[PDB]
DNA sequence: GATCTGGCCTGTCTTACACAGTGCTACAGACTGGAACAAAAACCCTGCAG
DNA sequence: CTGCAGGGTTTTTGTTCCAGTCTGTAGCACTGTGTAAGACAGGCCAGATC
């Protein structure tokens, strides 16, 4: 037996015949649009699969029903490539990580200002409070900068 | 025709990789204590597929190129 | 003599030790002190007389050639980074290497020894040349990785 | 953002039914790629014709266990 | 010549990618000496066993 | 003659602490500090129109 996992995302997408990668559609496995996931976000049942996904593509292909652009975007739930490479159904370990790493360090540089005080701040604030923030983390726990994070980083 | 690529048939590999752990496997049914010689015939091995790709390699057809591996 | 790493000779030494019963090569802790005897700075020796505005000291090692350049901004910068030297001490290291064969050459001449300990003459080549804009790997951006002039001698 | 709705919604399903998630974790191909990087450096043919054969062999070769059970060498 | 609109611009948001490996060095990790220990290994040796 | 429970033996095999002293090996610092694609919202504007 097979087991796919070790992708990242983008490829998973590209070979899974999805819209990578930050398009309407977002999760690998639940059906849900993207916004839908902010008001809700844990009660997602897994339904993403390979024989369907096939069925899906030939139903876009079709058309049956005669829909217009986009009911056909939904009714489908938007799989429009088709897939042609097994997946198996989950996600990489480590960009989980990244991907955390990365918006816990942009969450900091915002909350080092104020945005719930100031709702819209502009571009050289955000400069700033990334330059204040790399300061306190060197002065403190002496650690410099990188341009993208790697895993040790991210630890 | 302008790629350059190699590959295995991936039987050979997996052939090889398995008749490669031919003593690890043997070592362990003994510890299982299992018989060796009858129950020789309903072994099931899973095994990952994976691949990602490496780009803008310095090249001696553009700089990135693509691994595909497994475990 | 074969480029060979450190990382890669202790992993290679540990292999080869712990694959057949011995020792085979020496680890590196004790083959680098055992080095420290063949870098320059290492042996006495003397001058008659002393030398010229040159430092009486004899072991240093590797110096910087800056020479002590005051880094003060307002002047010529004092960014070049350079390695060398104290060219005598280099001398006598050499020398000292060469002592096994000065020492079978008076064996062949069969030249008395309490009778041949001055009148002696080295003579030394030397030469100078750089290398253009030497590559290097990661590097993308100007580290002055580029050129390099190395002065010698033989 | 995704891993974020993953791992706030699709961790639990996937822990329960595949025994195990890290288990399967791609760190391994990517963070071991810089093999790929090295033995182009040193060991290489090289002509593309054979840059890759020759690195593949090495690699696998670096890759079996039979050779990393000699490295070992009682510990 | 207003009007409205398809479409195009730009600004912002998300997922990807190079950052190893190389010399120095300190630390903890390994090795030993007397005393004395307990705990098992395997023959021998005896009993309580029929 | 047999079966085992448990005497003894001498033998491992470990067992205890304090000085080392060699070691491998896991720390140190050390470059660079910006990219690439694709989706979406909104302003808006060329441009046909009636
Ligand atoms: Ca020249
Ligand atoms: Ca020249
Ligand atoms: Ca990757
Ligand atoms: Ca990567
Ligand atoms: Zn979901």
């Amino acid at each position: 037996f097979f087991r796919g996992t070790g992708y990242d995302e983008k490829m998973v997408r590209e070979m899974e015949g999805l819209e990578a990668s930050g398009s309407t559609y977002i999760c690998t496995l639940c059906d849900s649009t993207r916004a839908e996931a902010s008001q809700n976000m844990v009660l997602h049942s897994i339904t993403r699969s390979h024989d369907e996904n096939l069925e899906r593509y030939e139903i876009w292909r079709k058309n049956p029903f005669s829909e217009s652009a986009d009911e056909l975007r939904d009714r489908v739930k938007g799989v429009s490539a088709k897939p042609f490479m097994e997946t198996q159904p989950t996600l990489d370990a480590l960009h989980c990580d990244i991907g955390n790493a990365t918006e816990f360090y942009k969450i900091f540089q915002d909350e080092i200002g104020e945005v719930y005080q100031k709702p819209n701040p502009s571009r050289e604030e955000r400069r700033r409070w990334r330059s204040t923030l790399d300061k306190q983390l060197r002065k403190k726990m002496k650690l410099k900068p990188v341009m993208r994070m790697n895993g040790n980083y991210a630890r | 025709a302008d790629t350059i690529s190699r590959r295995f048939r991936y039987d050979v590999a997996l052939v090889s990789a398995l008749k490669d752990l031919e003593e690890d496997i043997m070592e362990g049914l003994r510890e299982r204590a299992l018989d060796d010689s009858m129950c020789t015939s309903g072994f099931t091995v899973v095994v990952k597929e994976s691949c990602d790709g490496m780009g803008d390699v310095s090249e001696k057809v553009p700089e990135k190129a693509v691994r595909f591996s497994f475990t | 003599n074969t480029f060979l790493s450190c990382s890669q000779y202790h992993k290679m030494y540990r292999t080869v030790k712990a694959t057949s019963g011995r020792q085979i090569f020496q680890p590196l802790h004790t083959l680098r002190n055992a080095e420290k005897e063949l870098l320059p700075g290492f042996h006495q020796f003397e001058w008659q007389p002393a030398l010229k505005n040159v430092s009486t000291s004899w072991d240093v090692g590797i110096i910087d050639g800056l020479s002590g350049w005051t880094v003060s901004v307002d002047d010529v910068p004092a960014d070049t980074i350079s390695r060398r030297f104290r060219y005598d001490v280099a001398l006598v290291s050499a020398l000292k290497d060469l002592e096994e064969d000065i020492m079978e050459g008076l064996r062949e001449r069969a030249l008395d020894d309490s009778m041949c300990t001055s009148g002696f003459t080295v003579v030394v080549k030397e030469s100078c040349d750089g290398m253009g804009d030497v590559s290097e790997k990661h590097g993308s951006g100007p580290a002055v990785p580029e050129k390099a002039v190395r002065f010698s001698f033989t | 953002t995704n891993y974020l709705h993953k791992t706030l919604a699709h961790v639990p399903e996937i822990v329960e039914r595949d025994g195990s998630i890290g288990a399967w974790a791609s760190e391994g191909n990517e963070s071991g790629n810089k093999l790929f990087r090295r033995f182009r450096k040193m060991n290489a043919r090289q002509s593309k014709t054979f840059e890759l054969e020759d690195i593949l062999k090495h690699h696998w070769l670096y890759t079996s266990k039979y050779l990393q059970k000699f490295m070992e060498a009682h510990k």
